[PDB]
Protein backbone atom coordinates (compact mmCIF):
# COMPACT_ATOMS: atom_id res chain seq x y z
CA UNK A 1 0.00 0.00 0.00
CA UNK A 2 2.99 1.83 -0.10
CA UNK A 3 2.38 2.54 -3.58
CA UNK A 4 -0.35 0.58 -5.16
CA UNK A 5 -0.02 3.19 -8.53
CA UNK A 6 -0.58 0.74 -11.15
CA UNK A 7 -3.49 -0.84 -8.97
CA UNK A 8 -5.27 2.31 -8.42
CA UNK A 9 -5.43 3.06 -12.03
CA UNK A 10 -6.01 0.06 -13.42
CA UNK A 11 -9.01 0.43 -10.33
CA UNK A 12 -10.81 3.41 -12.14
CA UNK A 13 -9.78 2.63 -15.52
CA UNK A 14 -12.91 0.24 -15.42
CA UNK A 15 -15.25 2.10 -13.03
CA UNK A 16 -14.64 -0.27 -10.46
CA UNK A 17 -14.77 3.04 -8.22
CA UNK A 18 -13.89 6.45 -8.54
CA UNK A 19 -10.97 7.93 -7.41
CA UNK A 20 -13.63 9.12 -3.96
CA UNK A 21 -13.11 5.44 -2.90
CA UNK A 22 -9.54 6.51 -1.90
CA UNK A 23 -9.97 8.17 0.91
CA UNK A 24 -11.81 5.89 3.18
CA UNK A 25 -8.51 4.80 5.52
CA UNK A 26 -7.77 1.27 4.94
CA UNK A 27 -9.77 0.87 1.77
CA UNK A 28 -6.86 -2.12 0.97
CA UNK A 29 -7.07 -4.05 4.27
CA UNK A 30 -9.90 -7.06 4.08
CA UNK A 31 -10.84 -8.06 7.47
CA UNK A 32 -10.96 -4.17 7.93
CA UNK A 33 -13.53 -2.26 5.42
CA UNK A 34 -14.74 -5.72 3.90
CA UNK A 35 -16.70 -3.55 1.20
CA UNK A 36 -13.11 -4.17 -0.99
CA UNK A 37 -14.72 -7.53 -2.08
CA UNK A 38 -17.10 -5.69 -3.99
CA UNK A 39 -14.95 -3.57 -5.93
CA UNK A 40 -12.41 -6.26 -6.91
CA UNK A 41 -15.03 -8.33 -7.63
CA UNK A 42 -16.75 -5.34 -10.51
CA UNK A 43 -13.09 -7.26 -12.66
CA UNK A 44 -14.78 -10.45 -12.51
CA UNK A 45 -15.75 -10.68 -16.45
CA UNK A 46 -12.81 -8.66 -18.03
CA UNK A 47 -10.66 -11.69 -16.57
CA UNK A 48 -13.71 -14.35 -17.56
CA UNK A 49 -12.99 -12.67 -21.14
CA UNK A 50 -9.68 -12.54 -21.16
CA UNK A 51 -10.01 -16.34 -20.83
CA UNK A 52 -12.49 -17.32 -22.97
CA UNK A 53 -10.29 -15.44 -25.80
CA UNK A 54 -7.10 -17.22 -24.67
CA UNK A 55 -9.07 -20.62 -25.55
CA UNK A 56 -9.76 -19.54 -28.82
CA UNK A 57 -6.46 -18.85 -29.65
CA UNK A 58 -4.80 -21.74 -28.20
CA UNK A 59 -7.08 -23.43 -30.72
CA UNK A 60 -6.43 -21.90 -33.48
CA UNK A 61 -2.67 -21.96 -32.84
CA UNK A 62 -3.15 -25.94 -32.95
CA UNK A 63 -5.19 -25.84 -36.09
CA UNK A 64 -2.44 -23.61 -37.75
CA UNK A 65 0.48 -25.98 -36.53
CA UNK A 66 2.13 -23.71 -34.58
CA UNK A 67 4.42 -23.66 -31.48
CA UNK A 68 5.64 -22.21 -28.75
CA UNK A 69 4.72 -20.51 -24.92
CA UNK A 70 2.10 -18.14 -23.50
CA UNK A 71 3.53 -15.15 -21.30
CA UNK A 72 0.82 -13.09 -20.16
CA UNK A 73 2.65 -9.86 -20.53
CA UNK A 74 2.02 -10.56 -24.12
CA UNK A 75 -1.63 -10.06 -23.66
CA UNK A 76 -3.54 -6.85 -23.45
CA UNK A 77 -6.49 -6.34 -21.16
CA UNK A 78 -9.16 -6.91 -23.79
CA UNK A 79 -8.25 -10.44 -24.56
CA UNK A 80 -6.14 -9.94 -27.52
CA UNK A 81 -2.77 -11.32 -27.88
CA UNK A 82 0.50 -10.31 -30.02
CA UNK A 83 4.30 -10.23 -29.65
CA UNK A 84 5.04 -13.60 -31.80
CA UNK A 85 8.40 -13.10 -31.62
CA UNK A 86 10.02 -16.83 -31.14
CA UNK A 87 7.07 -18.89 -32.17
CA UNK A 88 8.32 -21.38 -34.53
CA UNK A 89 6.46 -23.17 -37.29
CA UNK A 90 5.03 -27.15 -37.84
CA UNK A 91 2.79 -29.25 -39.69
CA UNK A 92 -0.95 -27.09 -39.43
CA UNK A 93 -2.95 -29.74 -37.16
CA UNK A 94 -0.22 -30.09 -35.11
CA UNK A 95 0.81 -27.38 -33.35
CA UNK A 96 1.33 -27.41 -29.64
CA UNK A 97 1.20 -24.67 -26.81
CA UNK A 98 2.90 -23.86 -23.53
CA UNK A 99 -0.18 -22.98 -21.32
CA UNK A 100 1.69 -24.22 -17.62
CA UNK A 101 3.31 -20.65 -16.70
CA UNK A 102 0.14 -18.92 -17.84
CA UNK A 103 -2.59 -20.34 -15.59
CA UNK A 104 -0.04 -21.18 -13.18
CA UNK A 105 0.85 -17.99 -12.59
CA UNK A 106 -3.35 -16.93 -12.98
CA UNK A 107 -4.68 -19.23 -10.62
CA UNK A 108 -4.66 -16.89 -7.63
CA UNK A 109 -7.13 -13.92 -9.02
CA UNK A 110 -9.72 -16.27 -10.00
CA UNK A 111 -10.93 -16.54 -6.34
CA UNK A 112 -9.79 -12.86 -6.23
CA UNK A 113 -12.26 -11.28 -8.89
CA UNK A 114 -14.49 -14.37 -8.53
CA UNK A 115 -14.45 -14.32 -12.28
CA UNK A 116 -16.09 -17.77 -12.61
CA UNK A 117 -19.60 -16.53 -11.35
CA UNK A 118 -21.11 -15.32 -14.62
CA UNK A 119 -21.66 -19.60 -14.98
CA UNK A 120 -24.46 -19.51 -12.35
CA UNK A 121 -26.65 -17.66 -14.16
CA UNK A 122 -29.65 -19.42 -16.17
CA UNK A 123 -27.51 -18.72 -19.26
CA UNK A 124 -24.01 -16.58 -18.72
CA UNK A 125 -25.20 -13.69 -18.78
CA UNK A 126 -24.98 -11.15 -15.81
CA UNK A 127 -28.33 -10.13 -16.63
CA UNK A 128 -30.40 -12.57 -16.04
CA UNK A 129 -31.66 -14.57 -12.62
CA UNK A 130 -29.83 -18.08 -11.59
CA UNK A 131 -30.11 -21.36 -12.97
CA UNK A 132 -32.62 -22.94 -10.97
CA UNK A 133 -30.70 -26.26 -9.87
CA UNK A 134 -32.75 -29.23 -8.74
CA UNK A 135 -32.71 -29.58 -5.27
CA UNK A 136 -32.35 -33.07 -5.20
CA UNK A 137 -29.17 -33.15 -7.07
CA UNK A 138 -25.75 -33.58 -6.02
CA UNK A 139 -23.69 -35.24 -8.11
CA UNK A 140 -22.77 -33.03 -10.51
CA UNK A 141 -19.16 -34.22 -12.69
CA UNK A 142 -19.10 -33.97 -15.99
CA UNK A 143 -20.36 -30.43 -14.97
CA UNK A 144 -16.91 -29.75 -14.11
CA UNK A 145 -15.30 -31.87 -16.43
CA UNK A 146 -17.54 -29.33 -19.17
CA UNK A 147 -16.27 -26.40 -17.19
CA UNK A 148 -12.71 -27.37 -17.55
CA UNK A 149 -12.75 -27.94 -21.17
CA UNK A 150 -14.37 -24.79 -21.91
CA UNK A 151 -11.99 -23.08 -19.79
CA UNK A 152 -8.39 -24.67 -18.98
CA UNK A 153 -8.46 -26.86 -22.22
CA UNK A 154 -5.01 -27.29 -22.66
CA UNK A 155 -4.11 -27.89 -18.68
CA UNK A 156 -1.77 -30.55 -19.84
CA UNK A 157 -2.70 -32.87 -16.79
CA UNK A 158 -5.54 -35.48 -16.12
CA UNK A 159 -8.33 -34.17 -13.88
CA UNK A 160 -9.95 -36.31 -11.52
CA UNK A 161 -13.28 -34.78 -10.36
CA UNK A 162 -13.30 -37.27 -7.39
CA UNK A 163 -10.27 -37.66 -5.69
CA UNK A 164 -11.15 -41.45 -4.79
CA UNK A 165 -9.48 -41.20 -8.02
CA UNK A 166 -5.93 -40.02 -7.66
CA UNK A 167 -2.91 -41.94 -7.59
CA UNK A 168 -0.24 -40.14 -5.13
CA UNK A 169 -1.03 -37.33 -3.36
CA UNK A 170 0.23 -34.52 -5.85
CA UNK A 171 -2.38 -35.86 -7.68
CA UNK A 172 -4.77 -35.02 -5.07
CA UNK A 173 -3.67 -31.47 -4.61
CA UNK A 174 -3.58 -30.81 -7.74
CA UNK A 175 -7.30 -32.36 -8.49
CA UNK A 176 -8.79 -30.47 -5.20
CA UNK A 177 -7.24 -27.36 -6.30
CA UNK A 178 -9.51 -27.15 -8.94
CA UNK A 179 -12.48 -28.81 -7.03
CA UNK A 180 -12.11 -25.31 -4.80
CA UNK A 181 -12.03 -22.86 -7.78
CA UNK A 182 -15.47 -24.90 -9.28
CA UNK A 183 -17.18 -25.15 -6.15
CA UNK A 184 -18.16 -21.51 -5.92
CA UNK A 185 -20.76 -22.12 -9.02
CA UNK A 186 -23.03 -24.73 -7.17
CA UNK A 187 -26.10 -24.67 -4.23
CA UNK A 188 -24.29 -23.98 -0.70
CA UNK A 189 -27.24 -26.17 0.60
CA UNK A 190 -25.84 -29.42 -1.43
CA UNK A 191 -22.64 -30.35 0.23
CA UNK A 192 -22.06 -32.15 3.48
CA UNK A 193 -22.76 -35.74 4.39
CA UNK A 194 -25.41 -37.23 2.03
CA UNK A 195 -27.90 -39.67 3.96
CA UNK A 196 -29.73 -42.66 2.94
CA UNK A 197 -32.90 -44.75 4.79
CA UNK A 198 -31.75 -48.09 5.40
CA UNK A 199 -33.60 -50.23 8.05
CA UNK A 200 -32.69 -52.89 11.24
CA UNK A 201 -35.06 -54.80 12.76
CA UNK A 202 -37.52 -54.09 10.50
CA UNK A 203 -37.10 -50.50 12.11
CA UNK A 204 -36.04 -47.32 9.38
CA UNK A 205 -33.43 -44.91 9.99
CA UNK A 206 -31.82 -42.56 8.48
CA UNK A 207 -27.38 -42.29 8.47
CA UNK A 208 -25.12 -40.48 6.10
CA UNK A 209 -23.09 -42.84 3.67
CA UNK A 210 -21.08 -40.70 2.52
CA UNK A 211 -20.13 -37.24 1.32
CA UNK A 212 -19.97 -34.53 -0.66
CA UNK A 213 -16.73 -32.21 -0.32
CA UNK A 214 -16.16 -28.59 -2.07
CA UNK A 215 -12.77 -30.07 -2.52
CA UNK A 216 -12.89 -33.80 -3.03
CA UNK A 217 -16.10 -34.01 -5.10
CA UNK A 218 -18.34 -37.61 -4.12
CA UNK A 219 -17.22 -40.21 -1.88
CA UNK A 220 -19.43 -43.30 -1.06
CA UNK A 221 -18.99 -44.95 1.97
CA UNK A 222 -17.89 -48.18 1.47
CA UNK A 223 -19.34 -50.62 3.87
CA UNK A 224 -22.81 -49.73 4.55
CA UNK A 225 -25.02 -52.91 5.64
CA UNK A 226 -28.97 -52.70 4.90
CA UNK A 227 -31.35 -55.02 7.30
CA UNK A 228 -28.97 -56.16 10.23
CA UNK A 229 -30.70 -57.45 13.36
CA UNK A 230 -29.44 -55.99 16.40
CA UNK A 231 -26.52 -53.33 16.88
CA UNK A 232 -23.16 -53.84 18.84
CA UNK A 233 -21.91 -50.80 20.60
CA UNK A 234 -19.23 -49.17 18.15
CA UNK A 235 -22.28 -48.96 16.10
CA UNK A 236 -24.78 -47.38 18.81
CA UNK A 237 -21.60 -44.90 18.71
CA UNK A 238 -21.17 -44.43 15.13
CA UNK A 239 -25.12 -43.94 14.33
CA UNK A 240 -25.56 -41.22 17.37
CA UNK A 241 -22.11 -39.46 17.11
CA UNK A 242 -23.69 -38.21 13.47
CA UNK A 243 -25.72 -35.57 12.42
CA UNK A 244 -28.00 -37.14 10.42
CA UNK A 245 -30.38 -38.34 13.07
CA UNK A 246 -29.62 -35.07 14.68
CA UNK A 247 -30.71 -32.95 12.48
CA UNK A 248 -33.48 -34.54 10.77
CA UNK A 249 -35.39 -34.43 13.65
CA UNK A 250 -35.12 -30.85 14.13
CA UNK A 251 -37.01 -28.08 13.65
CA UNK A 252 -35.96 -25.57 10.40
CA UNK A 253 -33.96 -22.73 12.04
CA UNK A 254 -33.25 -19.41 9.73
CA UNK A 255 -30.97 -16.56 11.79
CA UNK A 256 -30.29 -13.11 10.12
CA UNK A 257 -27.39 -12.58 12.77
CA UNK A 258 -24.97 -14.09 10.80
CA UNK A 259 -23.99 -14.69 7.61
CA UNK A 260 -22.46 -17.83 7.92
CA UNK A 261 -25.27 -20.32 6.54
CA UNK A 262 -27.40 -21.69 9.42
CA UNK A 263 -28.75 -25.54 9.38
CA UNK A 264 -31.15 -26.61 12.03
CA UNK A 265 -31.80 -26.18 15.80
CA UNK A 266 -32.77 -28.90 18.08
CA UNK A 267 -35.04 -26.89 20.70
CA UNK A 268 -38.26 -24.60 20.81
CA UNK A 269 -35.96 -21.89 22.59
CA UNK B 1 7.33 -68.37 56.50
CA UNK B 2 3.83 -69.47 57.63
CA UNK B 3 3.23 -66.15 59.54
CA UNK B 4 4.37 -63.82 56.76
CA UNK B 5 3.22 -65.84 54.24
CA UNK B 6 -0.40 -65.77 55.26
CA UNK B 7 -0.39 -62.14 55.97
CA UNK B 8 0.44 -61.78 52.23
CA UNK B 9 -2.41 -64.63 50.97
CA UNK B 10 -5.11 -62.05 52.57
CA UNK B 11 -3.38 -58.51 51.05
CA UNK B 12 -3.74 -60.17 47.43
CA UNK B 13 -7.01 -61.97 48.01
CA UNK B 14 -8.42 -58.43 49.23
CA UNK B 15 -6.74 -56.45 46.13
CA UNK B 16 -8.14 -59.05 43.65
CA UNK B 17 -11.31 -58.08 45.16
CA UNK B 18 -11.31 -54.60 45.02
CA UNK B 19 -9.95 -54.68 41.26
CA UNK B 20 -12.88 -56.75 40.72
CA UNK B 21 -15.37 -54.47 42.66
CA UNK B 22 -13.93 -51.62 39.84
CA UNK B 23 -14.34 -53.73 36.96
CA UNK B 24 -17.84 -54.96 38.33
CA UNK B 25 -19.02 -51.29 38.45
CA UNK B 26 -17.02 -50.09 35.47
CA UNK B 27 -19.42 -53.09 33.31
CA UNK B 28 -22.17 -51.77 35.25
CA UNK B 29 -21.95 -48.38 33.80
CA UNK B 30 -21.45 -49.67 30.26
CA UNK B 31 -24.70 -51.21 30.13
CA UNK B 32 -26.32 -48.35 31.64
CA UNK B 33 -24.90 -46.09 29.12
CA UNK B 34 -25.59 -48.12 25.99
CA UNK B 35 -29.35 -48.21 27.30
CA UNK B 36 -29.74 -44.54 27.82
CA UNK B 37 -28.21 -43.98 24.47
CA UNK B 38 -30.29 -46.66 22.66
CA UNK B 39 -33.44 -44.94 24.31
CA UNK B 40 -32.05 -41.53 22.70
CA UNK B 41 -32.39 -42.94 19.42
CA UNK B 42 -35.36 -44.93 19.43
CA UNK B 43 -36.93 -41.65 20.94
CA UNK B 44 -35.58 -39.27 17.99
CA UNK B 45 -36.88 -41.17 15.27
CA UNK B 46 -40.71 -41.47 17.53
CA UNK B 47 -40.62 -37.56 15.52
CA UNK B 48 -40.27 -37.65 11.89
CA UNK B 49 -41.61 -40.38 9.93
ZN1 LIG C 1 -6.22 -36.63 -9.13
Amino acid sequence: EGNCDTLKEILVTYNCCDDDYFNKKDWYDFVENPDILRVYANLGERVRQALLKTVQFCDAMRNAGIVGVLTLDNQDLNGNWYDFGDFIQTTPGSGVPVVDSYYSLLMPILTLTRALTAESHVDTDLTKPYIKWDLLKYDFTEERLKLFDRYFKYWDQTYHPNCVNCLDDRCILHCANFNVLFSTVFPPTSFGPLVRKIFVDGVPFVVSTGYHFRELGVVHNQDVNLHSSRLSFKELLVYAADPAMHAASGNLLLDKRTTCFSVAALTNN
Amino acid sequence: RDAAMQRKLEKMADQAMTQMYKQARSEDKRAKVTSAMQTMLFTMLRKLD
